C-alpha cells in the first residue's frame, strides 16, 4: 500500500521558506506525475502543479507561479509543494494526487495558514439560561486567531448531542459553537463542564456550568 | 452489331470493398506528457 500520508506545517514568520513533505512511498519508483491538488474553504478544487522524477521536469499554473518549485529526490521519495513569497490566500488544504488513468492515489492533506498574526488564547464564557423536559447547553468561544481548536464535552461521556459548528470569520477572530443537550434528571444534578484547548497558544481554559 | 465486351469485374462487391482502408489512428508515447499522448492508449472497434 502507498504509505503513508502527508506532513504538517504551521504559521511561519514572513520571509522564511516553509517546505511541505509529501511522503507517498508506494513504489512504483520512479516514473509517475505527483500532481498537487489544492482546495480553498470555498469548496473549489484547484491545481498546484506536477513533478516528474525520471528526468526532473516540473510544471506550474497561472494562479500559483513565481515561485512554487516542485523539487524531487528519489532517495527520500518526497515531493515538495510549498510556495514562497506568499500572501494570506495560501491558507488552504493541500493534497497530493499520484498519477494513474485518473487522479486515483491522493494523500490525506494539510492546511497551512500563513500570515503575520499573533496567537491568542481562547476564553470560555458560560451560556446557561436563567421549565421544559430537555435543555440545550453550550459555552461560546470568542477570539482565537489560529484555526487549531479543541472540542470536548465531559471528556468522552456526554458526546451524544454535540453539534460541531464552524468557526466562521468576523473581525479576524474565529467564533464557533458547541451545543449539547442535557436531560432534567442530570441538570443541575451532575456537574457538566466544557474544556476547549488551543494547541498553537498552548493555553487551557476551563469553566464549570452553573444554573443562573 | 457491335459484339461486346467489358465485363463488370471491378463493379463487384469484393473488388469495391476489398481495399485496405484506415479506420483509426492510435497515438501513444513512452514518457507520459499528458492525456492524450499518454502511454497505453486504447480504441473500441468501430468502422
Amino acid at each position: 500500500q502507498v504509505q503513508l500520508q502527508q506532513s504538517g506545517s504551521e504559521l511561519v514568520r514572513p520571509g522564511a521558506s516553509v517546505k511541505l513533505s509529501c511522503r507517498a512511498s508506494g513504489y512504483t519508483f520512479t516514473t509517475y506525475w505527483m500532481h498537487w491538488v489544492k482546495q480553498r474553504p470555498g469548496q473549489g478544487l484547484e491545481w498546484i502543479g506536477n513533478i516528474y522524477p525520471h528526468s526532473g521536469n516540473t510544471n506550474y499554473d497561472e494562479r500559483f507561479k513565481s515561485k512554487a518549485t516542485l523539487t524531487v529526490d528519489t532517495s527520500s521519495s518526497t515531493a515538495y509543494m510549498q510556495l514562497s513569497s506568499l500572501t494570506s490566500e495560501d491558507s488552504a488544504v493541500y493534497y497530493c494526487t499520484r498519477d494513474l488513468r485518473g487522479f486515483a492515489y491522493w494523500g490525506q492533506g494539510t492546511t497551512v495558514t500563513v500570515s503575520s498574526p499573533k496567537t491568542t488564547p481562547p476564553s470560555v464564557y458560560p451560556l446557561a439560561p436563567a421549565a421544559a423536559s430537555m435543555v440545550t447547553l453550550g459555552c461560546l468561544v470568542k477570539g482565537y486567531f489560529p484555526e487549531p481548536v479543541t472540542v470536548t464535552w465531559n471528556s468522552g461521556s456526554l458526546s451524544s448531542g454535540v453539534h460541531t459548528f464552524p468557526a466562521v470569520l468576523q473581525s479576524d477572530l474565529y467564533t464557533l459553537s458547541s451545543s449539547v443537550t442535557v436531560p432534567s434528571s442530570t441538570w443541575p444534578s451532575e456537574t457538566v463542564t466544557c474544556n476547549v484547548a488551543h494547541p498553537a497558544s498552548s493555553t487551557k481554559v476551563d469553566k464549570k456550568i452553573v444554573p443562573r | 452489331h457491335v459484339i461486346n465486351y467489358h465485363t463488370r469485374s471491378e463493379s463487384s462487391i469484393e473488388n469495391f470493398m476489398g481495399r485496405a482502408a484506415c479506420v483509426y489512428i492510435a497515438q501513444y508515447a513512452t514518457e507520459k506528457v499528458n492525456d492524450e499522448l499518454d502511454r497505453y492508449t486504447n480504441w473500441e472497434i468501430t468502422t
